[PDB]
């Protein structure tokens, strides 16, 4: 879980730190997770298109069998009977046209079907092969939102996938600048924002707050500050600077 | 349209009528049919209610008595042609559903933005759809916005997988255990060979839908004894 | 290739480019009455027709699954976000110019300059059974116009999604993707300077955020020239269309 | 009916296209709108932004 | 052809050699085709008390 927080751009140490609270609100989404599917909710009905498009053209085959198509009856032995076959044939081969023109529509459709389930089960392949197998960056694939892991649940003719996602909130305005000069040179943010509550400034990541002093460890020098638009002049801070009495 | 001395009658690319000429008068008019069979009816489940609305397809509701010839129908039918809930949209013209000026989620599609949901003294109510909430975003050349907390949450996927492997029997469907028809049946070619053909390569693509899905690993890996997770309850 | 085993090729400059990619989305939503298509209301050819059984009811059942599928093909494409954003009444993105694409409060379509262009280059000029149909509805001086049935049965149902709304959620992305980056398509709004969303998105590909803050009135420039590009073909006449009116 | 069966054949074969069509706009969208996409070629021709 | 520099593979920045942008792994008879040059170290400028 750390290495999938520092896939998303969030700091291990983020985890860490708040490993009780992630695991708290994970085992309560579960549950809430598990209280929705146990409830009357009808959100599996995508498998339920596959059963019912299945029930219902298989009665449509079955009933096409009581149409006559301009014979004399529906039933084959009735005519068998009732006729003789220098005179049957002419009778029969109505069913016949009938029948078989119904055999091809429904055949047709199914291929139709095979094709559109063929689309599906090429997606839940990708699906299972990227958000279950590994850590996907691509956006809204896993889900909504950043994904962080994935678990498949079988399902009757299909495929059930539980996204854990990544959502950030509670935010904060900032006032930000978008590089700081200080001895006459422009210093960049090397991963994060520098961002100011009003009075001090700080540096923090780009999906969390962790506010930090500006080093010269974490920014990184390029030319002069005189062709930054926007640029706001404060010191930076040296590590090495206290450690240099000797 | 000027007609030209003795060209009398009119069609169009579909070979009906459209033109005619009087013999007598020697005028000319123009055709067009009145059957109407396109009616759509928008009503909640009958588990849950029996109030019914319907609507009028592409027709307008001050036409809606001499289209359909109401008059010679059921009082019911005319109760449904002319009523006080009579509203006219650019799908058509809709009687019995209650317009309201609020905008909520659509619930029953119409078109044109229209939806209807049923509302509650229960009826059926008819309004324009909502994009959603209003929303606006403080913009500014040196604000920021960063979060400060966060929420893990788990999202439910639904994907078809597979389908039901159905096989038919040509010889059995066309008529069974007749021998005639049977002799009849060869007459037409290898039909049934095609449709036997063409269902059993669906039912081994099915299988390899299967497949090619959940076996993307070929071990097993049994579950740790112990759930020593840090937490986590799977 | 001039290939060595100690020569390398590194660019001293670039370019921005913006460039054109157009998918369909939806077909025209086709209804058809078999009864009325079939003949025109004999009731011996109906006798006739009830003996055939149940074709027509698959038909329509079929062209009502097609256009209950372009609906929802229409809505999971354009309805991504639910949140419909507002763009701000002050424009100072950096030097970036975003007329062109942005909604034109000027006219009672919310559509843009692109927009507009676009609407205007795919027409029905030349059309056959759809510009007669939309006829009618121009047509509207003249009472006793029943058109719905006129063409033996074949209506043309109109979209869920009309262009208002439809461009109303273009307006919506835009808007969120200038002013809040990829944030609110993972989660709720963040509000951020484009500077620094340039800068982040340079930093996606390898290129550090220092050579945005030096050259930002270049990339500004060409950005807007190439969108001045842009709209100078599309508003030409090369049919750069062709995959919609296919 | 033939000329119906062959029409609403043609019909669903077409709607399948642009059905395809129409999830592959779905993703560039979610891909290339909401976010910045690492995958070559596939918003435009170049490096995405 | 005179003076040795480091930049991006995809912008033309050349920079001082330094400790900070590079990183020492192993010793110069494996890697093949290395190039004897000096590094900057910016501990030491003069930062001596
Ligand atoms: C931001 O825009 C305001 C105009 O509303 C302007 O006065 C100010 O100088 C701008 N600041 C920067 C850093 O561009
Ligand atoms: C037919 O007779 C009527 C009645 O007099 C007359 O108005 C009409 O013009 C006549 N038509 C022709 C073609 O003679
Ligand atoms: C049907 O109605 C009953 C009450 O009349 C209710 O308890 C039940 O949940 C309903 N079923 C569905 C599927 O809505
Ligand atoms: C709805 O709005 C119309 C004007 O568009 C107005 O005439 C009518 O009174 C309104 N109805 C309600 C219930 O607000
Ligand atoms: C429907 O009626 C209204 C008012 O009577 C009229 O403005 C409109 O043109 C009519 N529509 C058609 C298609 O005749
Ligand atoms: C690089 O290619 C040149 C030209 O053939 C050759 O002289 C030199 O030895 C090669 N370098 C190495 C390290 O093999």
């Amino acid at each position: 879980m750390a290495y999938r927080f520092n896939g998303i751009g969030v700091t291990q140490n983020v985890l860490y730190e708040n490993q009780k609270l992630i695991a708290n609100q994970f085992n309560s989404a579960i549950g809430k997770i598990q209280d929705s599917l146990s409830s009357t909710a009808s959100a599996l009905g995508k498998l339920q298109d596959v059963v019912n498009q299945n029930a219902q053209a298989l009665n449509t085959l079955v009933k096409q069998l009581s149409s006559n198509f301009g014979a004399i009856s529906s039933v084959l032995n009735d005519i068998l009977s009732r006729l003789d076959p220098p005179e049957a044939e002419v009778q029969i081969d109505r069913l016949i046209t009938g029948r078989l023109q119904s055999l091809q529509t429904y055949v047709t459709q199914q291929l139709i079907r095979a094709a559109e389930i063929r689309a599906s089960a090429n997606l839940a392949a990708t699906k299972m092969s990227e958000c279950v197998l590994g850590q996907s960056k691509r956006v809204d694939f896993c889900g909504k939102g950043y994904h962080l892991m994935s678990f498949p649940q079988s399902a009757p003719h299909g495929v059930v996938f539980l996204h854990v996602t990544y959502v950030p909130a509670q935010e904060k305005n900032f006032t930000t600048a978008p590089a700081i000069c200080h001895d006459g040179k422009a210093h960049f943010p090397r991963e994060g924002v520098f961002v100011s509550n009003g009075t001090h400034w700080f540096v923090t990541q780009r999906n969390f707050y962790e506010p930090q002093i500006i080093t010269t460890d974490n920014t990184f020098v390029s030319g002069n500050c005189d062709v930054v638009i926007g640029i706001v002049n404060n010191t930076v801070y040296d590590p090495l600077q206290p450690e240099l009495d000797s | 349209k000027k007609f030209l001395p003795f060209q009398q009658f009119g069609r169009d690319i579909a070979d009906t009528t459209d033109a005619v000429r009087d013999p007598q008068t020697l005028e000319i008019l123009d055709i067009t049919p009145c059957s109407f069979g396109g009616v759509s009816v928008i009503t909640p489940g009958t588990n849950t209610s029996n109030q019914v609305a319907v609507l009028y397809q592409d027709v307008n509701c001050t036409e809606v008595p001499v289209a359909i010839h109401a008059d010679q129908l059921t009082p019911t039918w005319r109760v449904y042609s002319t009523g006080s809930n009579v509203f006219q949209t650019r799908a058509g013209c809709l009687i019995g559903a209650e317009h309201v000026n609020n905008s909520y989620e659509c619930d029953i599609p119409i078109g044109a933005g229209i939806c209807a949901s049923y509302q509650t003294s229960q009826s059926i109510i008819a309004y324009t759809m909502s994009l959603g909430a209003e929303n606006s975003v403080a913009y500014s050349n040196n604000s920021i916005a960063i979060p400060t907390n966060f929420t893990i949450s788990v999202t439910t996927e639904i994907l078809p997988v597979s389908m039901t492997k159905t096989s038919v029997d040509c010889t059995m469907y066309i008529c069974g255990d007749s021998t005639e028809c049977s002799n009849l049946l060869l007459q037409y070619g290898s039909f049934c060979t095609q449709l036997n053909r063409a269902l059993t390569g669906i039912a081994v693509e099915q299988d390899k839908n299967t497949q090619e899905v959940f076996a993307q690993v070929k071990q097993i890996y049994k579950t740790p004894p112990i759930k020593d997770f840090g937490g986590f309850n799977f | 290739v001039a290939y060595s085993n100690n020569s390398i090729a590194i660019p001293t400059n670039f370019t921005i480019s913006v460039t054109t990619e157009i998918l369909p989305v939806s077909m025209t939503k086709t209804s058809v009455d078999c009864t009325m298509y079939i003949c025109g209301d004999s009731t011996e050819c109906s006798n006739l027709l009830l003996q055939y059984g149940s074709f027509c009811t698959q038909l329509n059942r079929a062209l009502t699954g097609i256009a209950v599928e372009q609906d929802k093909n229409t809505q999971e494409v354009f309805a991504q976000v639910k949140q419909i954003y507002k763009t701000p009444p002050i424009k100072d993105f950096g030097g970036f110019n975003f007329s062109q694409i942005l909604p034109d409060p000027s006219k009672p379509s919310k559509r843009s300059f692109i927009e507009d262009l676009l609407f205007n280059k795919v027409t029905l000029a030349d059309a056959g059974f759809i510009k007669q149909y939309g006829d009618c509805l121009g047509d509207i001086a003249a009472r006793d116009l029943i058109c719905a049935q006129k063409f033996n049965g074949l209506t043309v149902l109109p979209p869920l999604l009309t262009d208002e709304m439809i461009a109303q959620y273009t307006s919506a992305l835009l808007a969120g993707t200038i002013t809040s980056g990829w944030t609110f398509g993972a989660g709720a709004a963040l509000q951020i300077p484009f500077a620094m969303q340039m800068a982040y998105r340079f930093n996606g590909i390898g290129v550090t955020q220092n050579v945005l803050y030096e050259n930002q009135k270049l990339i500004a420039n060409q950005f807007n020239s190439a969108i001045g590009k842009i709209q100078d073909s599309l508003s030409s006449t090369a049919s750069a269309l062709g995959k919609l009116q296919d």
